[PDB]
RNA sequence: AUACUUGAGACAAUUCAUUCAAGUGAGUUAGGAUGCCACGACAAUUGAGUAACCAAUGAGAAUUUCUGAUCUAUCAAUCAGUUGGUAGUAUCGAGGACUACCAAGAUUAUAACGGAUAACGAGGAAUUGGGGUUCGACAUCGGAGAGGGAGCUUUACAGAUGGCUACCACUUCUAAGGAAGGCAGCAGGCGCGUAAAUUACCCACUUUCGAAUUGAAGAGGUAGUGACGACACAU
RNA sequence: AUUACUUUGAAUAAAAUAAGAAAGCGAAUAUUCAAGCAUGGGACAAUGC
RNA sequence: ACCUUGUUCAGAACUUAAAGAGAAAUCUUGAGUUUAUGGACUUCAGGGGGAGUAUGGUCACAAGGCUGAAACUUAAAGGAAU
RNA sequence: AAAUGGAUUUAAAUCUCCUUAUUUAGAGGAAGGAGAAGUCGUAACAAGGUUUCCGUAGGUGAACCUGCGGAAGGAUCAU
């Protein structure tokens, strides 16, 4: 059944630019997930209604795991292909934001996904 | 003797305990001597009045609640007038008219 | 409308029932 | 433990015990920082 | 209520007292007929440090409750979380009579009052109806 | 199991798999103790080959002096109370 | 222990007392009296004085004090956090 | 897809009791004349399980006082 | 006699019943008053010493609240003082800690109950890119023990064992009637094993105990053996 | 409404670890997690209303 | 209605692939979207033998089924392709 | 205020049935494993000369053989 939303998104995303994509349901998660992505300028029904060459992946992470400000140079160490050129998604007590401001907010919180 | 500590007893689960030690001067327990007037050593020095057996006492203005067998031993709560000391530690009875 | 108390001071509880 | 003072190693012995391109370059006997400038960078 | 063998007798005998930290006195515990020396607001019971909470998971002892806590307990390998439980004997005063079982209880730490009962309930939240009501 | 609040089974499906290790197995259970000749110990003191190799092996036969198992062993070199320490495998 | 302890050793010797590690094996009890073992010696550890925590060795005045029912209650001083006792 | 069945319908509406038609139970419990018919007991299990599920959802949401118990 | 008492220069705190009642988050609370009981002084001291009570030392001792431990289902049901209630007893003191009456209760698949450890726990150690795995008797903190249990004495503190008593198991002296002892303190001998040092000197460091600046300390320091290891360093 | 989460503090034996020839002796020396206390936040969550 | 065509679902399949995956055979309605490693859950495996054997437990009238080791032994056993 | 008698409490030590670990045991045995050249057969690998294998049942010096039902890992992707 579908479970996240989210983790549906994203895979339907990077097969079509593996190959516009199209996402069915639309959550608060999804969309505003997406503002980030945008931002970095990596994207261009009443039932919960429904690219340029530049993302290369972009998934979530099962269990969003509590992140320490701290604990943010193992997970960008991890995540994300270098120093200079990913993004961690967080969802935190001021919504949801990645690794820079994230940092700068001086707050941390749960982690979403990521986008190369 | 007598200890007063709870390694003996069970758990809430109903667990036996399994000894780790022996048994320590701190849980002592003394022999219940039912006041039918001693001095007991107590720790720290202090002395207790063990009131072997007591026929007068002072009151202020035939049944016993926690065992009938008692009814002729003297303690707290017993009717006579209803006492109100402790006997067997204070060394005196002290009570009240009912 | 309170800081996110019963179900009947929430928003669209209240705003409804105050609409 | 087993002593109050203390104690260190002022050495260590490489991986590798036989290689050629080793035995050259080191030839009395064959007897820190730079994680310390990573850590900050 | 002096259906037992002694007379039973409040502990300041001339009574009603207030519990500490923005606590609120129940009705019942002054008019209440009920005499508790164990009871927190009617003895000399007080309310030290410690306070926690929970749901109440028997209600068949006699003066005398079961609370259930449920936590997380997380374990560093896998940075994940199990659920767990404990469970601990509360005191309960006659000053609560609609308390039932699946009810969310604030309690406090006293003085050892048995072998296992250490805790008094303090302000009680009632819940839906389990099918079962179960009181003290 | 993968969720958050899954760490029983993981904590639990570990213990479960380390069994099957030949090498963790063998120094948990009691066999240390009682099947080894050696026990836990380093050294004991005590009182024709395979088919492609022809030859003969000159070996003895030794009774240990705490266990009493007889056991048999090795002489190290050409024309070689007993010290007897295992072989290059271990076991 | 049977009863109450009497020697001391120089590891267990409160850190402020600034005693060696290999100067001996034990350190000199303090007798009871007007100041325990721990607030005495037989920054660097209206205007007040922090005689406690992290701000013992700091002069300063209050500002305000929250006051916790529960467990304690906090003094802030011109700005760092201390209990009352410090 | 279907509860029991893997068959994937779609079959819907498109917008521009339940409990008491599964006792379908009683319909079935048909079984006294043909008690060697497996199929039909098979298929009675998977319509019970419907109704306990359905049970269990009634009572938590109030519908259903918690003391229902179907039974034959 | 500053051992033991009586005895006076004149109170202090215990129990009990009633009452007035300000700190603390919180007290019929510290405290005052009434009547009773109990106990009853500031050595009949010496060239500093002493009794009773209050406070501190005391965050200390002791009990106790919450959270946290290795393997195991070829351990799935377990508990009857068991779980709670009343009243007493006993305790330095809470409490089934115990006794009499009353009730049927407590735990468990979120692993109860039970079993194994070559298990004293922690601060820590070894190794690690991150994550982790293994060890921790052994410097320091806490616990427990003195061949095995058990029962006690003295005191402010002990269930003390370089104190006693009895049994079990051993050791030793004996004039043959009797008699003592507890190295898991320091050395040292045997036995065991692959596996581990001197039957040394001294209170001079650190510290403790004492009627006290002195005395004592196998604590402690010094010296001896010591390819366990570590640092520098001949040929 | 609690809880979880998250940010700051309080409080936190030494030795040791790292740190301001092996050594030795005053580092702001920072820890040191699992809990527990106080606090700013309420996006993702769980518990009834 | 039966046959001929279009449209959109459900079902059993089949054909091509210069792509994706794999050790390859092959797979493609997955065995793809996996070191660029995390959608949810359950079960199983840890070189080859000894061995599904012993012991213990339990189910069956029985044959047997389910749960299930260790000692010891050995440098291979095995897979797909030339 | 000592010997001593008596009744409680705490109870060592010992006896009787029962609950865990470690050991001695012969007829009576019954398995498995290891060691160049020891016997009897042809079972398997080609259609291995009766295709092979799985479950089950029976028989048989031994590989195994035969019956019922499956599978291709078949020697047929095919009328
Ligand atoms: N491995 C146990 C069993 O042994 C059985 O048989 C065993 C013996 O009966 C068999 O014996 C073979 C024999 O088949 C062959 N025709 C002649 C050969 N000399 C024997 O050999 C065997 O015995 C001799 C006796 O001297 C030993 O030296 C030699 O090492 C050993 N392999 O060799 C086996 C090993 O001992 C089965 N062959 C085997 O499948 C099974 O696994």
């Amino acid at each position: 059944v579908r479970v996240n939303v989210l983790a549906d998104a994203l895979k339907s995303i990077t097969n079509a630019e593996k190959q516009q994509v199209m996402i069915r349901p639309a959550s608060k998660v999804i969309c505003e997930f997406l503002n980030v992505m945008m931002k970095h300028q990596y994207i261009t029904t009443h039932r919960s209604g429904k690219l340029n060459g530049r993302l290369n992946k972009c998934a979530v992470i099962s269990p969003r795991f509590n992140v320490t400000l701290s604990e943010f140079d193992k997970w960008e160490a991890n995540l994300l292909p270098s120093r200079h050129f990913g993004a961690l998604v967080l969802t935190t007590s001021y919504g949801i934001l990645d690794n820079t401001e994230a940092r700068a907010k001086h707050t941390g919180g749960r982690i979403l996904g990521f986008f190369y | 003797g007598i200890t007063r500590d709870s390694r003996h007893k069970r758990r809430a689960t109903g667990g036996k305990k399994n000894s780790m030690q022996k048994k320590k001067k701190n849980t002592m327990g003394r022999q219940p001597a039912n006041t039918r007037v001693h001095d007991v050593r107590c720790r720290y020095g202090i002395i207790k009045r063990r009131a072997l057996r007591l026929e007068n006492g002072n009151f202020s203005w035939v049944y016993n609640a926690s065992d009938n067998d008692f009814v002729n031993t003297l303690v707290k709560g017993a009717i006579i007038a209803c006492i109100s000391s402790r006997p067997g530690q204070t060394g005196s009875v002290e009570g009240y008219i009912l | 409308v309170a800081h996110t108390k019963p179900r009947s001071r929430t928003s669209k509880a209240v705003h409804e029932a105050y609409l | 433990g087993r002593c109050l003072r203390n104690h260190s190693i002022t050495y260590k012995t490489p991986k590798v015990p036989y290689e050629r391109e080793r035995f050259d370059a080191e030839l009395k006997n064959k007897k820190h920082m730079r994680t310390i400038a990573k850590v900050m960078l | 209520e002096q259906t037992e063998r002694a007379y039973q007798k409040q502990v300041f005998h001339h009574y009603h007292k207030q519990i500490g930290m923005g606590f609120v006195t129940p009705a019942e515990a002054i008019k209440g007929t009920y005499i508790d020396k164990k009871c927190p607001f009617t003895s000399d019971v007080s309310i030290r440090g410690r306070t926690l909470s929970g749901i109440v998971k028997s209600c068949h002892m006699k003066r005398t409750i079961i609370v259930r806590r449920d936590y997380f307990h997380y374990v560093s390998k896998y940075q994940r979380y199990e659920k767990r439980h404990k469970n601990i004997a509360v005191h309960c005063s006659p000053a609560f009579r609609q308390l039932k079982e699946g009810d969310h209880v604030v309690i406090g730490q006293c003085r050892p009052l048995s072998k296992t009962v250490r805790f008094n309930v303090l302000k009680f939240t009632s819940r839906g109806t389990g099918d079962k009501k179960q009181f003290a | 199991a993968r969720g958050l609040h899954a760490a029983r089974k993981m904590l639990a499906q570990r213990r479960a798999n380390k069994w099957a290790d030949k090498e963790w197995k063998k120094g948990k259970l009691v066999t240390r103790y009682k099947c080894n000749p050696l026990g836990t110990a380093s050294h004991a003191k005590g009182l024709e080959t395979k088919q492609p190799n022809s030859g003969i092996r000159k070996c003895v036969r030794v009774r240990l002096l705490k266990n009493g198992k007889k056991i048999t062993a090795f002489v190290p070199r050409d024309g070689s109370e007993v010290l007897i320490s295992g072989f290059g495998r271990r076991g | 222990a049977r009863g109450p302890r009497h020697h001391l050793k120089r590891l267990n010797a409160p850190h402020h007392w600034m005693l060696s590690k290999l100067g001996g094996t034990f350190a000199p009890k303090p007798s009871h009296g007007p100041h325990g073992m721990k607030e005495c010696l037989p920054t660097k550890r209206n205007t007040a004085m922090m005689i406690g925590g992290n701000g013992m060795g700091r002069v300063g005045v209050i500002v305000k004090r929250e006051v916790h029912p529960g467990s304690f209650e906090i003094v802030h001083i011109k700005t760092f956090t201390t209990r009352l006792n410090n | 897809g279907r509860m029991y069945n893997p068959g994937r319908g779609i079959s819907r509406r498109c917008i521009p009791e339940d409990l008491y038609f599964l006792m379908r139970a009683v319909s079935v419990r048909h079984l006294e004349k043909n008690k060697k018919d497996k199929d039909a007991k098979y298929h009675l299990i998977l319509i019970e399980s419907k109704i306990h599920r359905l049970t269990r959802y009634y009572k938590s949401a109030k519908v259903l006082e918690a003391s229902f118990k179907y039974d034959a």
